[PDB]
C-alpha cells in the first residue's frame, strides 16, 4: 500500500513554496545542530589550516510538511532535498569544502509526523587556523569552526546546539600523531554586520603538540653530534686523520640534519625555538673544528701551547654547552 | 626559415636553419601526369618513421644531426617509381602527416628513373 | 523497438523514485559484491590506501515487473537516475571518485521478475590507521566499511551476493603495491549505531605485510658490517695507537651517517620502531668499542697486564654479545 | 504565506531577466561595497594575493515593486537566478571561488519600492605586480579592480554605497599576513577603455609594508658581525701570523657561505636588490681586509716600517669607510 | 534551405528513444575506434602513470538516424550529442580524465545519409602504468591504454580498430625528454567478468630509457673510490699513516655517496640494480680495510708473509672487482 | 520600452534552431577574432608550457537574429549564449583552460540590428611550448597559441584576424621575470586532417632570456666558490686540517650548485654548453684539492719544491680559470 504514501508525499509538496522559510513573515525558526566528528586530518603549520570530516545534522520544524495517518518517520531519497527549504548554513573560516558524493551524494532527509525535518550531510572541510609558532615545537594552538546563517538574520532564524554540551560527538576518539586534543568548547552568540545581526555557533579545539617526535628526530641527534664533536680534544694531535674526519663529518652531518628539518619547517617570517637550538649546536661544532685547525697548525712549533689549548677545551666546551641548554630549557619551558 | 638542399640509389636532403620549429621531414614524389604523393616521413629527434603502403619494406629513411641531413634509401626499384622527388618540412602543430599541404618548406625537384 | 519503448513508458508511469521498494511493508534487501580491479598504493604518511573496484548491488522492486520478448533489459545507465537506488557510502572513505569518462561508468539491468542489478566503477581512498611499532617488519589490516547513509537497519539491510569469502574478489594482476604484499582479505557484516539510529555495515579487511629486502640492503647490512669492522679492532696491535684511533673514529662516523640516513626515511611517528632499537644497539656497540680502546690505552704504560687482559676478554665478549642480541632481535621480530 | 506566494508569482509574471532595468530609457546604477573578512597571504613568487570578501551590490528595479504586509522580503537566494543581476567581475582576478557550502553563500532582499540588495561571499586571488629593487625594505600597493563585463558606461555605472573611504571595510581579526603589514587602503573609481567600449572600474589599493626584523636578525647582523671580526685582525701583532690567518680565512669563508646561502631566501629576479648590494659590499670589505693582511705579511721582516704604516692607516681606514657606507645605505633605504 | 533541414532533423529526433541502443534486442552494433595522439605529457615513476592527450573518434551505424533527400553529410552542433545514443566506452586503467571544454566542449557529431554517426572527443587521461624499475636507469617499460565497453556485452556491442594497424596516428608527435618510443601495438580481445564477456581494445607503447653522461655519473664516484681503496696495497707498512688515512677517507666517502644517492634517486622502496652495485662497492672498500687490518696484525710474526699478502692483494683486488663488474654488466644488460 | 524589446527578443528566438550554423548548406560563415592579452603568468622550462590570460572576442553574422525598430546594440544576459549558435573554437596546444566564473560566467553576448553577433569570453589557458635549451642562458624561444574549429571544416566555417595586425593588443605591456617579448606575429592558414581541412589562426611570441637571472644565481656563486678554493694556496702546507676543510667545503658547495641548476631545467640525455661550464668549475675546485694532496705527498722529500708548487699555483689557477671563462663565453659567438 505505497499508493497512500505517494499520495501523501505529493500532497505535501503540492502548494509548497521553496522560496519562503517556515513561518515566513512571523517568528523565527529554530535550528538545532549536531556534529559527529569522524576524523581530523593534517594540521598544516605551513598552510595555517586543518581538515575536518564530520556528519553535520540540522533539525527544525516546518508546519507545511505535517502529515497524519502514517505512523512512520519518512526517510526520503536525498534528491527530495532539492524541493524543500533548508537553512543556508555556511562556515565563515573555511577555505575549501565538499560533500562526499560516492556512491551518491551523502545527504539525508527524514520527515516526522509533526513536520520536524532532520537534514544530514557528510562534509570534509579545510578551515583556516592561524598558528603562533614561536614556541615551536612546544606550542599550544586553538583552532575553531564558525557556523553561521548567511541570509537570515536573528529576526528570521536562530541556532542552538541540540543536546547542550553533548551536541558534538567523537572528539575523544581522534588520534593525531603530532597533536593531542586537550579540550573542545561550544559557544553560541550573535555577530553583527552592516546588514544586520546573525546567529553564530563556534566549535573550538585546544591542540597541544607532542614532543616525542622532535626528540627522536631533531634534539637527540643534534645533542649526539655536538657531544661527539668533543672527542677531538681527547685524541692526540699526531692522529690528524681522525681529528680532521671528526670535524668535517660532524659539521657536514649538522648541516644535513638542519636542512632535512628546515624543509619540513614552515617558511615563517620569525625564528622558532628549534631554529635557535640548531644554530647553537652548529656554532659549537664549527668552533670545535676551528679550534682543531688552529691546534693542528701550531703543534709543530709550539707543542705545549697546543696541548694546553686542548686541555682547556675539554672543560670549556661541555660547560658552555650545558649553560646553553639550561638557558634554552628555562626560556622555552 | 629552413633551407633545403637535394642530392642524388640514395637521396640526401640537407636542411639548415630553424629546424627545431619544423621537427619532421617528409618525402614526396610527383608523377609526370599525377599529383604529389607521400612516400615517407621521419622525426628529427626520435627517428620514428612512417611509410606508404606501396613503398613499405622497400625504401628506408634515416637522419643525422651532425650536418642536419636526412636520407632516403631506395631498394628494389620498379618502373612505377619514375617521378620527381621532393623533400619538405612540417611544423609541430600542422596536422596530418600524409598531406602535402601541411608542409611549409620544399626542396628542389629531383629526377629519378 | 517500439515495443521496448512502450514497456519502458509503462514502467515509469506513476513511479515515485523517492520511495524505497517496500516502504511501510517490508525491509529492502540489497546483495553486494566487489571486484577489486587494482589495489592501489598504500601511504604510511597519510595512513590511507587507494582501491579501484567494480561495486555491484542487486535488489528486488515489484513496481518494475514486465512481460515482453526479452527476459532481461540491459538498459543505459540513464535509466538508473529515474528509479530508486540505494544510498550506499563508505564509512572510512576520504575522497572517492565515480568515473565519468567517456560516459557514466554505470550499468543497470532489469529482470522480468523485478530484480535489478546496478553496477558502478569507483576509485576509493580509505583510512587505514597503522601501528608502526614493528617497522619495517609490520603487518596491517586495512579496512573498508560501507553501508546505507539514510536508511536504518529496520528499512535497508545488506547481504553478500554469495558466500562472504567469495563476495570480494581481487583481480589477478591488480596489484599496485610497491612495498607491501596483499596476503588476502576477510569479510564480515555487523551493526553500527549513531545518533540517527542503527545501521548495517559491511566490512572487508585487506591484510598487508611489508617487504623487507630494501631495508636489509640499505640499513641492516651496512650497520652489521660497521659493527663487525669496529669489533675487529681488538686484534690490532696495542702499540699501533694511531691505527686503532682511526679505526674507532671511522666506525663511529660511519654508524652516525647511516643512522642519520635511516632516520630520514622513517615514518614520522611519536614512538620507537624496531629499526630505531636496532640502530641504537649498533651505536651502543660501536661506542663501547671506542670506549674500551680508550680504557685499554689508559693502562698501556701503568699496568700492561690489565690492558692485555681487557683486550683478550673483549675479543670474545663483543662478538658473543652482538650475536646474542642479533639472534634475540630477529627471533622476536621475524617470528611475530 | 499564500499572500507572499501570490506577490512573488505576480512579480515574476511577464518578467524577462535577459533585460537590464531601464534598458533603452535610463542607466542602471549599482551601489557596491566590500567587507574583507580576512586579507590572505601575499605571495612574492607568483605576484598575487588572496582575499575573502562579502561583496555587496544594490540597485533599483521598478519591475519588482510590490505592496504587502512586509516592507522587505528576505528571500531564498535561488530567487537571484530568476531576476536580472549585474555581471560584475574582477579585472585582475586570477582564479576566484564563489562558495557553495552548505548552500550558495548569497542573500537576496527586495524592498517594496523595487530596491534589490544582493550579497555574496567570495575568495579572490588577484595579481599584485611587485618591484623588489628595495627588498627587504619594499612597500607595495596591491590593487583590486572590478566592474561590469558586458555593459559599457552608457548602460551600467557603479558607485560606492557610502563615502568612498569607508565603503571598503577590513575586519579587525581578519589578517592572515605573515610577512607583511597592512597600512590601510585607498578607494577610487575611473573609466577604462577597450576594443568593446568604455567601462567603469572601481579600484581598491591595499598598502603593504614588509616586515624587516627577520632579515635584520637573519642576514644583516651576521654580515656586520663578520665585517667587524675581519677588521679586528688589524689590531693583532704581525708576529701572531696564525691568529690573523684564522681570522681572515674564517671571515672570508663565512662571507662566501652567507652570500651563497642567502640566494634561496631572496626573491628570484633578474635585477639586484638592496640586500644584494649590502652583501656585496660586506664581501668586498672582508676580502680587502684579507688582502691587506697578505700585503702586510709580505712586507714583514724586510720593510717593517712599510708594514707598520699600512697597519696604522688600515686600523682607521676600514672602520671609517664601513661606518660611512652603513650610514649612507640606511639613510637611502629608510627615508624613502 | 534551412527550414527543410530543420524539419528533417526534427523528424529524425521525433520518437527517438535514447535509452535503447541501435538494433536493440537484435544483432550487436559494431563501433570502430580511431585515436590520434597529440602528446604524452609526462611519465611518472613515483606515481607510476603517464599523461596522454588524444583525439578519440568512434564510428557506428544507427538506422534510426537515416535520412533521405539531402545529399550531404551533416555536421551538427556538439550539443546534439546529448540527444543521441553513444557507446558507453571507458578506459579501465585511467585514474583522472577530462574532456577539454574551452571554448565549448571539444565534441564533434557528424551524420551521413546511410545513418552512420561519427563522434569525436578531445581527451586528456592520466593512465596507470605499473613500471618495473629493477634495472634502473637502463629499464624498458610497456605502457598501455585499455578501451572497453561498460554496460554492453559482446551480445550487444562489438569493438574493432578502424583501418587495422593504421587506426592510431601521431606517435611521431610524442617527445619525451627521458624516454624514446620504440614500438606501438594494437590488440583486440574479449574480457570475461562475473557479469559477462565484453569487447576490449588495447593500445600499448614500448619505451626505452635514454642513456647519457648524467646516467654515467652515478657509478663513476664509486668506481673511483674503489680504485683509491686499492691504492693502499702499494704502501710500505712503515708508512701506515697513509694507509689508514686512505682507508678512512674511502669508507666515509663511500657511505656518504650511498646515503646521498638514496636521498636523490626516486623513492622506490625495493631493491634495484644500482643499489646492489653500490652495496658491492661498499663491500669492496670494507674488505680492503679488513685486509690492511689483518696485515697489521700478522706483521710482527710473518713480515715476509705480510709482504706476500700485500703483493697478492695488489692483483687479486682488481681481478675480483673486474669479475664483479663483468657479472653485473652481463646480468643486467 | 522594455515590452517592445522583450517582444523582439522572443520573436528572434521563436523557432531558432541552435544545431544549424548560419547559412547552413550555403557559403561558409566567417568568424573574426580579437584577443586582448591581460597577462602571461609563468613560463616554465620544466613543464614546457606557459600560462596566458586573455579577452577572446568572436564576431560573426547570423541573419536569423536581425531585428528592426530598435536603434541600439542589444547587450543581453550572458545565459542567452546557451540559446544561440556559437562557433566551436578551441586551442590545439593547450593543456588546461577555464573560463572565469566570478561573479558570473565571464561571457558577453551583444547583438546588432543587422544580425551581427559579438561573443566575448575571458579565458586563462596553459599552453604547451617546447623549448630549445642548447643555448642556455642565451637561448631564444618561440611560443604559439593555435586556434582552430573543432568540428567544422573550411566548407562550413572560415577564420580571419579581425583588424589585421592590430587584432591582438596588450602584448607590449607584458613583463616577465626572466624573458622579454621581442616580437609577436599573426598567421592564418588551413590544416588538413583525415576528416578534412580546418581553418587555423596562430598567435606567436618570440621570447629572449634576460641573462641577469642566470648571473647572480649560478654564475656569481661559481666564481665565488672558485676564488675561495684558490685562497688555500696561500696557507702553509703544515696546516693540513685547514686546507683539507677548505677543499672539501668548496667541492661540496660546487656540487650543490651543479645539482640546483640541473634541477631548474628538464632532464635530457645529452650535454649542453652550460653543463660543460659547471663541470669545468667542478674540475677546477677538485684540481685545487688534488694539488694540495700532491704537495703534501712530495713535501717529505723536497720541501722547497713543495713551496714552489704553491707559488706557481697562485698564478696558474686564476689565469687558467679566466681563460676558461673567456673560451666558454666565446663559444656562444
Ligand atoms: C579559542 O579561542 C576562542 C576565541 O577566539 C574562544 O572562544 C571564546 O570562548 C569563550 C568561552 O570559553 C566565550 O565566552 C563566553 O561567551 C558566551 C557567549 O556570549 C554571547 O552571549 C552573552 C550572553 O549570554 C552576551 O553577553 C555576549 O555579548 C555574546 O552575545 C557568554 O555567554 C559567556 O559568558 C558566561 O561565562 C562568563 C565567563 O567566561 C561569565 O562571566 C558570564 O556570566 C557567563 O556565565 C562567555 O563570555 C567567548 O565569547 C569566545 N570568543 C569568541 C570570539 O568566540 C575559545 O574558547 C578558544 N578555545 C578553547 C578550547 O578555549
Ligand atoms: C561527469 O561528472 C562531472 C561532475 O562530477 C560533470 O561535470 C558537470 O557537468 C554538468 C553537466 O554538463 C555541469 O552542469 C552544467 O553546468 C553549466 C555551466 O557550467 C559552467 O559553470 C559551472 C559552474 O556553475 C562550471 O563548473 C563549469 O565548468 C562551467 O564553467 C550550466 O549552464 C548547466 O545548466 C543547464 O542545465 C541545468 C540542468 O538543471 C539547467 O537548470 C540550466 O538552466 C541549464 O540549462 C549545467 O548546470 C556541471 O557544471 C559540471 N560540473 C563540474 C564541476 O564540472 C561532467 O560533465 C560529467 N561528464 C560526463 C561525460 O557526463
Ligand atoms: C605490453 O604488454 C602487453 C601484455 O600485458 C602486450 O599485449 C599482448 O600482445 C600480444 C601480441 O603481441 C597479444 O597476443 C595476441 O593476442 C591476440 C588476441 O588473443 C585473444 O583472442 C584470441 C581469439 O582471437 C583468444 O584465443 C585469446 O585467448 C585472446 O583472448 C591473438 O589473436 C594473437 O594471436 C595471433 O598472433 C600470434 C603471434 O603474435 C599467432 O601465433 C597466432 O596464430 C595469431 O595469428 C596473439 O596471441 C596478447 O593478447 C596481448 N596481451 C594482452 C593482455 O593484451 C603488449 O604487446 C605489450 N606491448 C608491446 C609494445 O609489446
Ligand atoms: C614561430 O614558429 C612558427 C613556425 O612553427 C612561425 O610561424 C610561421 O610564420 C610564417 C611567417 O613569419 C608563416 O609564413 C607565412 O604563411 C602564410 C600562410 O601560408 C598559408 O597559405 C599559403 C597560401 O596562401 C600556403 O601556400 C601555405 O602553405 C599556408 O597554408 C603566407 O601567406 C605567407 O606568405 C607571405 O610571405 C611570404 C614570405 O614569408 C611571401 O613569399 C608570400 O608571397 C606572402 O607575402 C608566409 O608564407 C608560416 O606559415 C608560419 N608557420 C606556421 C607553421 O604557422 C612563427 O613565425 C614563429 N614565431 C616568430 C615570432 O617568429
Ligand atoms: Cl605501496
Ligand atoms: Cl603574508
Amino acid at each position: 500500500n505505497m499508493s497512500f504514501v505517494k499520495e501523501t508525499v505529493d500532497k505535501l509538496l503540492k502548494g509548497y513554496d521553496i522560496r519562503l522559510r517556515p513561518d515566513f513573515g512571523g517568528p523565527p525558526v529554530c535550528v538545532g545542530m549536531n556534529i559527529d566528528i569522524a576524523s581530523i586530518d593534517m594540521v598544516s603549520e605551513v598552510n595555517m589550516d586543518y581538515t575536518l570530516t564530520m556528519y553535520f545534522q540540522q533539525y527544525w520544524r516546518d508546519k507545511r510538511l505535517a502529515y497524519s495517518g502514517i505512523p512512520l518517520n519518512l526517510t526520503l531519497d536525498n534528491r527530495v532535498a532539492d524541493q524543500l527549504w533548508v537553512p543556508d548554513t555556511y562556515f565563515l573560516n573555511d577555505k575549501k569544502s565538499f560533500v562526499h558524493g560516492v556512491t551518491v551524494k551523502n545527504r539525508m532527509i527524514r520527515l516526522h509526523p509533526d513536520g520536524t525535518v532532520l537534514y544530514g550531510l557528510r562534509i570534509t572541510t579545510t578551515a583556516a587556523c592561524m598558528m603562533d609558532l614561536r614556541r615551536y615545537p612546544l606550542d599550544e594552538q586553538n583552532c575553531t569552526l564558525e557556523i553561521e546563517s548567511y541570509g537570515y538574520t536573528t529576526d528570521d532564524i536562530e541556532f542552538y546546539w541540540r543536546g547542550g554540551d553533548k551536541a558534538v560527538t567523537g572528539v575523544e576518539r581522534i588520534e593525531l600523531p603530532q597533536f593531542s586534543i586537550v579540550e573542545h568548547r561550544l559557544v553560541s552568540r550573535n555577530v553583527v554586520f552592516a546588514t544586520g545581526a546573525y546567529p553564530r555557533l563556534s566549535l573550538s579545539f585546544r591542540l597541544k603538540r607532542n614532543i616525542g617526535y622532535f626528540i627522536l628526530q631533531t634534539y637527540m641527534p643534534s645533542i649526539l653530534i655536538t657531544i661527539l664533536s668533543w672527542v677531538s680534544f681527547w685524541i692526540n694531535y699526531d692522529a690528524s686523520a681522525a681529528r680532521v674526519a671528526l670535524g668535517i663529518t660532524t659539521v657536514l652531518t649538522m648541516t644535513t640534519i638542519n636542512t632535512h628539518l628546515r624543509e619540513t619547517l614552515p617558511k615563517i617570517p620569525y625564528v622558532k625555538a628549534i631554529d635557535m637550538y640548531l644554530m647553537g649546536c652548529f656554532v659549537f661544532v664549527f668552533l670545535a673544528l676551528l679550534e682543531y685547525a688552529f691546534v693542528n697548525y701550531i703543534f709543530f712549533s709550539q707543542p705545549a701551547r697546543a696541548a694546553a689549548i686542548d686541555r682547556w677545551s675539554r672543560i670549556v666546551f661541555p660547560f658552555t654547552f650545558s649553560l646553553f641548554n639550561l638557558v634554552y630549557w628555562l626560556y622555552y619551558v | 626559415q629552413v633551407q633545403l638542399v637535394e642530392s642524388g640509389l640514395r637521396l640526401s636532403c640537407a636542411a639548415s636553419g630553424h629546424t627545431f620549429n619544423y621537427p619532421i621531414m617528409g618525402w614526396f614524389r610527383q608523377a609526370p601526369g599525377k599529383e604529389r604523393e607521400f612516400v615517407g616521413a621521419i622525426s628529427w629527434s626520435g627517428g620514428s618513421t612512417s611509410y606508404a603502403d606501396s613503398v613499405k619494406d622497400r625504401f628506408t629513411i634515416s637522419r643525422d644531426n651532425a650536418k642536419n641531413t636526412v636520407y632516403l634509401e631506395m631498394n628494389n626499384l620498379k618502373p612505377e617509381d619514375t617521378a620527381v622527388y621532393y623533400c619538405a618540412a612540417k611544423g609541430r602543430y600542422s596536422g596530418g602527416l600524409y598531406y602535402p599541404t601541411n608542409y611549409d618548406y620544399w626542396g628542389q625537384g629531383t629526377q629519378v628513373t | 523497438t517500439t515495443v521496448f519503448t512502450r514497456i519502458l513508458d509503462r514502467l515509469l508511469d506513476g513511479y515515485d523514485n523517492r520511495l524505497r521498494p517496500g516502504l511501510g511493508e517490508r525491509v529492502t534487501e540489497v546483495k553486494t559484491d566487489i571486484f577489486v580491479t587494482s589495489f592501489g598504493p598504500v601511504s604510511d604518511h597519510d595512513m590511507e590506501y587507494t582501491i579501484d573496484v567494480f561495486f555491484r548491488q542487486s535488489w528486488k522492486d515489484e513496481r518494475l515487473k514486465f512481460k515482453g520478448p526479452m527476459t532481461v533489459l540491459r538498459l543505459n545507465n540513464l535509466m538508473a537516475s529515474k528509479i530508486w537506488t540505494p544510498d550506499t557510502f563508505f564509512h572510512n572513505g576520504k575522497k572517492s571518485v565515480a568515473h565519468n569518462m567517456t560516459m557514466p561508468n554505470k550499468l543497470l539491468r532489469i529482470t522480468e521478475d523485478g530484480t535489478l542489478l546496478y553496477t558502478m566503477r569507483l576509485t576509493v581512498r580509505a583510512e587505514c590507521p597503522m601501528h608502526l611499532e614493528d617497522f619495517p617488519m609490520d603487518a596491517h589490516a586495512c579496512p573498508l566499511k560501507f553501508g546505507s547513509y539514510a536508511y536504518t537497519r529496520a528499512e535497508v539491510v545488506y547481504e553478500w551476493t554469495r558466500e562472504p569469502a567469495r563476495s570480494v574478489v581481487v583481480a589477478e594482476d591488480g596489484s599496485r603495491l610497491n612495498q607491501y604484499d596483499l596476503l588476502g582479505q576477510t569479510v564480515d557484516s555487523g551493526i553500527v549505531q549513531s545518533s540517527t539510529g542503527e545501521y548495517v555495515v559491511m566490512t572487508t579487511h585487506f591484510h598487508l605485510k611489508r617487504k623487507i629486502g630494501y631495508f636489509v640492503i640499505q640499513t641492516y647490512l651496512p650497520c652489521i658490517m660497521t659493527v663487525i669492522l669496529s669489533q675487529v679492532s681488538f686484534w690490532l696491535n696495542r702499540e699501533s695507537v694511531p691505527a686503532r684511533t682511526v679505526f674507532g673514529v671511522t666506525t663511529v662516523l660511519t654508524m652516525t651517517t647511516l643512522s642519520i640516513s635511516a632516520r630520514n626515511s622513517l615514518p614520522k611517528v611519536a614512538y620507537a620502531t624496531a629499526m630505531d632499537w636496532f640502530i641504537a644497539v649498533c651505536y651502543a656497540f660501536v661506542f663501547s668499542a671506542l670506549i674500551e680502546f680508550a680504557t685499554v690505552n689508559y693502562f698501556t704504560k701503568s699496568q700492561p697486564a690489565r690492558a692485555a687482559k681487557i683486550d683478550r676478554l673483549s675479543r670474545i665478549a663483543f662478538p658473543l654479545l652482538f650475536g646474542i642480541f642479533n639472534l634475540v632481535y630477529w627471533a622476536t621480530y621475524l617470528n611475530r
